[PDB]
């Protein structure tokens, strides 16, 4: 039983350019329950991130948040960075604020 | 409405050294209220929630007790299973356990669960009725003639009926300024061209609570289910829920599709439908 994490990165608020905010990555549906996840900001690792206590679902699969505060803008990219058995790279979404 | 409260516990053995990774949280329905990590420096259950922060010093002490006997149980548990599968003690394995009870609106017991797994797959779990055990396959059958001689049921049940439900009361009554208030979606739709002649609609719930909803889509009202995506309903980070759908429509055919939006907090479901002016 290994399965793959899904991956939403998403901002808490409706993101607006030169509005402070907060940046999410919410990876669900993995087995078992080591994984990497990083955001970055225009590739590279944002340093004070924080996550919440691991729980999991009706079919025991994990869930976790990753969050930090942001302030989205015209000129930055952002993104979340996963890393788990069952990937044979680390796999980066990039933060789209229409999704 | 209907109410529930809920114990998740997570043990991870460490074969290369030391004890296992041991995570224990607890919610009122989808709030987070106390918890336990093993890697934490206060070795304490701690609380997560404004509400039970009035809870006294008893109360931490007899929860902080309990929740380090469970991960006794898993520490050993993890110990017995791999014995029972035949494996190696150079790999990793993960015990869960998640346990609780609902309440109706009038907050009478409802039902009671508690469920265990292993390696991510069902293991055991005490039925519906409270009193007989499920068990997955042949080692969790000689679980289950050992928790029959011990009367682990009996004591399991008297618990779920007993004082799981009433101190989910005692919860919903000290926590009511937000445990009994509910969210209905702040919702919106947005229009995101895909080509010179077609665009995607997306319907979007923001900010609200419990976590349950339904987002559904009709093209001149029937239910649309071709040409749409749905995502996974996900955590704001501040207590509250978020959740969007989204249709691929004909530009200048918009007014056709209409998103339909229902949640506890809003007394008639939400219709929704794209203004020509973004
Ligand atoms: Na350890």
């Amino acid at each position: 039983i290994q399965r793959t994490p899904k991956i939403q990165v998403y901002s808490r608020h409706p993101a607006e350019n030169g509005k402070s905010n907060f940046l999410n990555c919410y990876v669900s549906g993995f087995h078992p329950s080591d994984i990497e996840v990083d955001l970055l900001k225009n590739g590279e690792r944002i340093e004070k991130v924080e996550h919440s206590d691991l729980s999991f679902s009706k079919d025991w699969s994990f869930y976790l948040l990753y969050y930090t505060e942001f302030t989205p803008t015209e000129k930055d990219e952002y993104a979340c960075r996963v890393n788990h058995v069952t990937l044979s790279q680390p796999k980066i979404v990039k933060w789209d604020r229409d999704m | 409405g209907s109410h529930s409260m809920r114990y998740f516990f997570t043990s991870v053995s460490r074969p290369g050294r030391g004890e296992p990774r041991f995570i224990a949280v607890g919610y009122v329905d989808d709030t987070q209220f106390v918890r336990f990590d093993s890697d934490a420096a206060s070795q304490r259950m701690e609380p997560r929630a404004p509400w039970i922060e009035q809870e006294g010093p008893e109360y931490w002490d007899g929860e902080t007790r309990k929740v380090k006997a469970h991960s006794q149980t898993h520490r050993v548990d993890l110990g017995t299973l791999r014995g029972y599968y035949n494996q190696s003690e150079a790999g990793s394995h993960t015990v869960q356990r998640m346990y609780g009870c609902d309440v109706g609106s009038d907050w009478r017991f409802l039902r009671g669960y508690h469920q265990y797994a292993y390696d991510g797959k069902d293991y055991i779990a005490l039925k519906e009725d409270l009193r007989s055990w499920t068990a997955a396959d042949m080692a969790a059958q000689t679980t289950k003639h050992k928790w029959e001689a011990a009367h682990v049921a009996e004591q399991l049940r008297a618990y779920l009926e007993g004082t799981c439900v009433e101190w989910l009361r005692r919860y919903l009554e000290n926590g009511k300024e937000t445990l009994q208030r509910t969210d209905a979606p702040k919702t919106h739709m947005t229009h995101h061209a895909v080509s010179d002649h077609e665009a995607t609609l997306r319907c979007w719930a923001l900010s609200f609570y419990p976590a349950e909803i339904t987002l559904t889509w009709q093209r001149d009202g029937e239910d649309q289910t071709q040409d749409t995506e749905l995502v996974e309903t996900r955590p704001a980070g501040d207590g509250t829920f978020q959740k969007w759908v989204a249709v691929v429509v004909p530009s200048g055919q918009e007014q056709r599709y209409t998103c339909h939006v229902q949640h506890e907090g809003l007394p008639k479901p939400l219709t929704l439908r794209w203004e020509p002016s973004s």
